[PDB]
RNA sequence: GGGAGAAGGCACGCUGAUAUGUAGGUGAGGUCCCUCGCGGAUGGAGCUGAAAUCAGUCGAAGAUACCAGCUGGCUGCAACUGUUUAUUAAAAACACAGCACUGUGCAAACACGAAAGUGGACGUAUACGGUGUGACGCCUGCCCGGUGCCGGAAGGUUAAU
RNA sequence: UUAGCUAGUAGGUGGGGUAACGGCUCACCUAGGCGACGAUCCCUAGCUGGUCUGAGAGGAUGACCAGCCACACUGGAACU
RNA sequence: GGCGUAAAGCGCACGCAGGCGGUUUGUUAAGUCAGAUGUGAAAUCCCCGGGCUCAACCUGGGAACUGCAUCUGAUACUGGCAAGCUUGAGUCUCGUAGAGGGGGGUAGAAUUCCAGGUGUAGCGGUGAAAUGCGUAGAGAUCUGGAGGAAUACCGGUGGCGAAGGCGGCCCCCUGGACGAAGACUGACGCUCAGGUGCGAAAGCGUGGGGAGCAAACAGGAUUAGAUACCCUGGUAGUCCACGCCGUAAACGAUGUCGACUUGGAGGUUGUGCCCUUGAGGCGUGGCUUCCGGAGCUAACGCGUUAAGUCGACCGCCUGGGGA
RNA sequence: GAGGGCGCUUACCACUUUGUGAUUCAUGACUGGGGUGAAGUCGUAACAAGGUAACCGUAGGGGAACCUGCGGUUGGAUCA
RNA sequence: UUCUUCUAA
């Protein structure tokens, strides 16, 4: 999983106040470290029975995080996903 | 989840007369406040207390008659689902008047039989029989 | 019950049938013998329904009670039907 | 994937215009760079040249000759490309990928060889030999009495000795 | 147990046409147009005031009276 | 109008369109309401009249024609627009419990099989038997070895997962939940047709593996018959790898997310305080079991985890057979 | 001179024809179940522990109800 | 251990 000084990181990295945490922009990028983090877990082990309980969980999990800051700010979602790497 | 305060408010009045209690508090609203100036006007409270500073909190008092309740109905009429705007002549008869409608329309919070004094509709909130 | 599938779908009252569809909503039809015979009918009662085979108008070949008692009916006549079911 | 060129139908010459050569192709002399070359850009003369439209116009007919599929419907059998009775029989026969059984531990099984030896195979059981069946789909029931095969070693039988 | 539909189609420009505007028509561009708020396709049908029932809500219904529409052996076409 | 059992809540989860929305301030005036114009033909109907000797009928006036358009307002609510707030919702921080998940090992009993020692006449099975297995030495007994499958006791009206479900131990990867003090975010929410995934067992496809068990099948009984129940066998199958199927009384026969509403006895899991004055008391959470008040229910029952009181949205029901 | 007439041809198009589909009705040897019997034949599965608890799935077998295997449900009885 | 069936008012 996503260690405690890469999270910190990454608060670090889009921190507004350094102590924010309430920045989806970090939020966003958490659950993207983590599950990339987690892609040699997921292309290594395929349908392993609750693949979805503990696989897309996070599939969902990190989709509707991300379906807020889609609809949260042009001027700022526009720069986001321009440094995310996100496709969409 | 919380779809309604107003349905919210009705239904904590409406359990409340059946558990015998003697104050039924809730978070406030402007709205809230509205209703709640009426109905001890009206005479179907006794007391409100609007208190709280960072979230405003309603504190009512109930009204209880020889024993047993004086709120005989309470209902809801406009539903979040489905909206209801009556003119100033389809304005209903609770009880055969007996009861109140309370209705909203532009001049703020009143009672059917004011608004048809005032002759004017709107919208129609309960039933409080 | 939710107004909002009542709204995606209204409320399909249901469509009733005749139960007498050969006179097609009419009072009554001219109709032609083809056999005249007796039949049992069912368990609680026990008797001969004189009764008469009958190719209709539309050319429709139905059955239609006689009723009363004793008749002079032939084949290939010119009958009336009314309706009603025998029960 | 196909069936399917299914079937079925329409156009087809010539002349002119478009455009007295068009689309395009090729490409000089020029011009500049140039490490200057069996150069690079630019540059377009020249030649070459489809296809289409429009309008005429000739015949009975314009893919005019030569050239160059008869199509459709049902069903048998074999899945198919294949192979064969040289010289009366080309298929339903054979072969076939596939399936199943069986054998075989390598100095293999097996075959040719009096033998030596060789093939197997410079392969090693996802290998090889044999038999039967013959794609694919759905499948594949019962009987070991008989005949074979395999396993057993108690007893009966019994060779040379 | 009707889901895709459309090539004058959809739009433009230009010309033509009609009492009139407009693919009305034509030429040339553009690839659009439509549809799950039911296009498309099939079945049935003249429409409304009204009529009948129902406490109402509604439901059914369109003879007679009206308002409109369509048709005139059938299929066609213009003429005046 | 209803969906616990009378027909009826998808097997669950996800999620788009969709519908729905905390709080507070302005703005807007869309919806909404009010007023006013236009029109809503006549007839008809209604009301008040009149006329035919009345009545039917005719007819005068009125109302009505529930609308739509336009204009003038109105500002509470619902929208539209902006700004906020933090309770909803979501992060950060430390921990907590767990058959939560995959992956790879590893144990120990058992059973089977193989081989051997000992030994002898039965064994096995049933209600009785018999088929069967036995002198070719079984059974039994000990010793050695092999293989597959499941993981006693713990263990629990326990635990976890949305369910389907998950049970030796260890390792690797991985999920979810809860609590605690906080910090932050600013409504970021709910439900979701169509769609997407998961989804018992049996079954299917290739491969593998195969101890036990076991459809079919075979024998033996059994009976009037016995294609059964019983016995002795025994194959697919059960196990693994990868795919298909997508159904189960997939049941709590109760769809999901809120809020309110008498209790008692527990279980499990946190977390404060009080001296823990021992296995104590006072708290405060999460989850779950039984009982049960009001209430509800056709009754049965449910009963703060509602089948009570209300909210939002979805699925479904409409006599029985046919089906 | 223009124009008109007539004919000429062109454009459009009715009648009509060809093929191929689609849809719907009627009919069809034969065949599939379904429902129904005031008396038949065969068995007796379910209702009680219905005399092998019942039923869902799924698979196999079988004149017939059914039987059996795997899994689930209680909408099943029993208890020094 | 075994053990089935009772037409039509």
């Amino acid at each position: 999983s996503l260690s405690t000084e890469a999270t910190a990181k990454i608060v670090s990295e889009f921190g507004r106040d350094a102590n924010d945490t309430g920045s989806t922009e970090v939020q966003v990028a958490l659950l993207t470290a983590q599950i990339n983090h987690l892609q040699g877990h997921f292309a290594e082990h395929k349908k392993d029975h609750h693949s979805r309980r503990g696989l897309l969980r996070m599939v969902s999990q990190r989709r509707k995080l991300l379906d807020y800051l889609k609809r949260k700010d042009v001027a700022r979602y526009t720069q986001l996903i321009e440094r995310l790497g996100l496709r969409r | 989840s919380m779809q309604d305060p107003i349905a919210d408010m009705l239904t904590r009045i409406r359990n409340g007369q059946a558990a015998n209690k003697a104050a039924v508090t809730m978070p406030s609203s402007k709205l809230k406040v509205a209703i709640a100036n009426v109905l001890k006007e009206e005479g179907f409270i006794e007391d409100f207390k609007v208190e709280g500073d960072t979230k405003p909190e309603l504190e009512l008092t109930l009204k209880y008659f020889q024993g047993k309740a004086v709120v005989e109905s309470i209902q809801r009429v406009s539903r979040p689902g489905l909206r209801i705007y009556k003119r100033k002549d389809e304005l209903p008869k609770v009880m055969a008047g007996l009861g109140i409608a309370v209705v909203s329309t532009s001049k703020g919070v009143m009672t059917d039989r004011a608004a048809r004094q005032a002759g004017l509709g709107g919208e129609i909130i309960c039933y409080v029989a | 019950a939710t107004v909002n599938q009542l709204v995606r779908k209204p409320r399909a009252r249901k469509v009733a049938k005749s139960n007498v569809p050969a006179l097609e909503a009419c009072p009554q039809k001219r109709g032609v013998c083809t056999r005249v015979y007796t039949t049992t009918p069912k368990k609680p009662n026990s008797a001969l329904r004189k009764v008469c085979r009958v190719r209709l108008t539309n050319g429709f070949e139905v059955t239609s009670y006689i009723g009363g008692e004793g008749h002079n009916l032939q084949e290939h006549s010119v009958i009336l039907i009314r309706g009603g079911r025998v029960k």
